[PDB]
């Protein structure tokens, strides 16, 4: 969450959290910037609900598409980049970072996927930069008429509106593996 | 405590230049952003310029564009704005504004400095 | 987002002319020069891609070059061996977009003409 | 990008209710802040992000609304609340502030 | 040039009535055709979504038909601004060829 | 008068074959049109249920088509008695206007 640099949409990063206590109080509390939507779980009970290997995935996408990072929603971001599982059991935090992630010249670091042969499966990432061919003539290894590079840049700029300004989302997925419980958060601690 | 303290403000003739300073005490200067807000005599708060946490981001209001340069010095705990092309409208009480916007815990424009009077006339 | 097109001036036959269109509101990446033809519908003169690969109309092949100035965001079209048929109104347009070849934001265009 | 405050001046007494409205040219989507400049002092942020009250602001001040129209309502205008409240769009870059309502005593 | 043709050469249309336009293709460009709208003294702009997915930025008025060599465009409500020239580009292969076109 | 027209002006029909009739509307009477049947020297009687709900008192022969400005009537089996004049009234607004009409 407090990281200085954040991953692009095509290479959405993942960080497994395991064998450890997790504090969700720092998150969730003070909810104005966030758009906490806890699909599949109790937002208040995240502290008491124990999962087997909590995962966290972080990317920067325009604020219009924070919605497409939802179970069962179809759009360029979730049919070609990050697809959430129908049985998603994790929250989807998101916030506004125009100041941290934008520059007057226009940040072009973040890139997005506009062409994949078929919709990607749940929690799946493809980082290959290979050309996409819709034409009968083969791609030939160079992007060309009817062949498209899979990564177009996100043109962030400072004066842009709330809808198109950069928003950073950390989709904290949780998995109930038949594995022994690892991420558990309760303490309470009363005096003897 | 948080004590951004303005300084360096004094009478300046038109077309000449001046520099101003803020001295944060009690907070980490680098993470928090810095902006400049001027209250013209008998009027309302007006934004001036913005520099980010790194010092890598520069944005200026149309009136101060090309006339004011915003510099952050995280090592010395000081944010300075050096006005260059002074004009009659400049008279004001420039103040320093902290901002934590963008970091998920941000409280926008939370702390404002006392401010130092700035005037312009021959 | 409007595109500033210039260099649309009458030129002699067999001559070489450069058409310069400044591009604003988006980075030049995939762009083209569709030409509106007087007395006819739109026809295609030249196209460019983000990679820098360039494809040209068979009639204009070998006589036209299109390049992107990264610093100035300006398309450059050089026309050689100018002929009455080749001369026409020209526009700077995004060459292709999305799943298949979308020509979308079209500048007001320069009317390029040849005369002896 | 341009904000307007409807009650340019108002008159009130202890325990009275006041509404001040800030409307933007384009939707600012929950990014608005109400400031309270007292006479001869630097401003103090009162509400941020439309409704999330800043810590240290009395509960009597409350703010509401999202999108183009937002408002700030004080159920009791106690003597400490006479000051010129202002609004500002925090995440659009040419940041702009309204003229403000100068609340006054009858 | 690809064998691109349109029918009819001219369209005569009363106000607020159904109007249909036709175009022809010979490489059997499959499901790759696009439509553009221009009025006199105007720079033409996008009409059909060029087969990218579904028509975008437009209401139910415009009709998306174009499978194999057969494509049609019909709009039931003819608003006064709507009457204009209609051109169809070729999406099958470069060089792309725009259709001769027909106006209201 | 509302812009009510019918096509064709005359119908030529062989026995026991599909026959279609057309009518025109300009206030875009939505889904409000009715059909009537008359033979020479007879008082005309109800044909279509006048859009009340679904055609009533009639078998699958008659066809109910009439959405927006587009309406059609077709019957596949032309019995000798069936050939007659067909008129369509206007249901959009008073005064109601009956169509010019066309016979078999």
């Amino acid at each position: 969450f407090n990281a200085t640099r954040f991953a692009s949409v095509y290479a959405w990063n993942r960080k497994r959290i395991s064998n450890c206590v997790a504090d969700y109080s720092v998150l969730y509390n003070l909810a104005p910037f966030f758009t906490f939507k806890c699909y599949g779980v109790s937002p208040t009970k995240l502290n008491d609900l124990c999962f087997t290997n909590v995962y966290a995935d972080s990317f920067v996408i325009r604020g219009d598409e924070v919605r497409q990072i939802a179970p069962g929603q179809t759009g360029n971001i979730a049919d070609y980049n990050y697809k959430l599982p129908d049985d998603f059991t994790g929250c989807v935090i998101a916030w506004n970072s125009n100041k941290l992630d934008s520059k007057v010249s226009g940040n072009y670091n973040y890139l997005y996927r506009l062409f994949r042969k078929s919709n990607l499966k749940p929690f799946e990432r493809d980082i290959s930069t290979e050309i996409y061919q819709a034409g009968n003539k083969p791609c030939n290894g160079v992007a060309g008429f009817n062949c498209y590079f899979p990564l177009r840049s996100y043109s962030f700029r400072p004066t842009y509106g709330v809808g198109h300004q950069p928003y950073r989302v950390v989709v904290l997925s949780f998995e109930l593996l038949h594995a022994p419980a690892t991420v558990c958060g309760p303490k309470k601690s009363t005096n003897l | 405590q948080v004590q951004l303290v303005e300084s360096g403000g004094g009478v300046v003739q038109p077309g000449r230049s001046l520099r101003l300073s803020c001295a944060s005490s009690g907070f980490t200067f680098s993470t928090y952003h810095m902006h400049w807000v001027r209250q013209p005599p008998g009027k309302g708060l007006e934004w001036v310029a913005f520099i980010s946490y790194d010092g890598s981001n520069y944005y200026y209001s149309d009136s101060v564009k090309g006339r004011f340069t915003i510099s952050r010095d995280n090592s010395k705990n000081t944010v300075y704005l050096q006005m260059n092309s002074l004009r009659a409208e400049d008279t004001a009480l420039y103040y320093c504004a902290r901002d934590s916007s963008g970091w998920h815990w941000g409280v926008p424009f939370d702390y404002w400095g006392q401010g130092t009077l700035v005037t312009v006339s021959s | 987002v409007q595109l500033v097109e210039s260099g649309g001036g009458l030129i002699q036959p067999g001559g070489s002319l450069r058409l310069s269109c400044a591009v604003s509101g988006f980075t030049v990446s995939r762009m083209s020069w569709v030409r509106q033809a007087p007395g006819k519908g739109l026809e295609c003169v030249s196209v460019i891609y983000t990679g820098g690969n360039t494809d040209y109309a068979d009639s204009v092949k070998g006589r036209f070059t299109i390049s992107r100035d990264n610093s100035k965001n300006t398309l450059y079209l050089q026309m050689n061996s100018l002929r009455a048929e080749d001369t026409a109104l020209y526009y700077c347009v995004r060459g292709s977009g999305g799943i298949h070849d979308a020509f979308d934001i079209w500048g007001q265009g320069t009317m390029v003409t040849v005369s002896s | 990008i341009v904000l307007t405050q409807s009650p340019s001046s108002l008159s009130a007494s202890v325990q009275d209710r006041v509404t001040i409205t800030c409307r933007a040219s384009q939707v600012i989507s929950n990014y608005l802040a109400w400031f309270q400049q007292k006479p001869g002092k630097a401003p103090k942020l009162l509400i941020y992000a439309a409704s999330n009250l800043q810590s240290g602001v009395p509960s009597r001040f409350r703010g509401s609304g999202s999108g183009t129209d937002f408002t700030l309502t004080i159920s009791s205008l106690q003597p400490e609340d006479f000051a010129t409240y202002y609004c500002q769009q925090y995440n659009i870059y040419p940041l702009t502030f309204g003229g403000g309502t100068k609340v006054d005593i009858k | 040039d690809i064998q691109m043709t349109q029918s009819p050469s001219s369209v005569s249309a009363s106000v607020g009535d159904r109007v249909t336009i036709t175009c022809r293709a010979s490489q059997g460009i499959s499901t790759w055709l696009a439509w553009y709208q221009q009025k006199p003294g105007k720079a033409p702009k996008v009409l059909i979504n060029a087969a990218s997915g579904l028509q975008s930025g437009v209401p139910s008025r415009f009709s998306g038909s174009g499978s194999g060599t057969d494509f049609t465009l019909t709009i039931s409500s003819l608003q006064p601004e709507d009457f204009a020239t209609y051109y169809c580009q070729q999406a099958h292969s470069f060089p792309p060829t725009f259709g001769p076109g027909t106006k209201l």
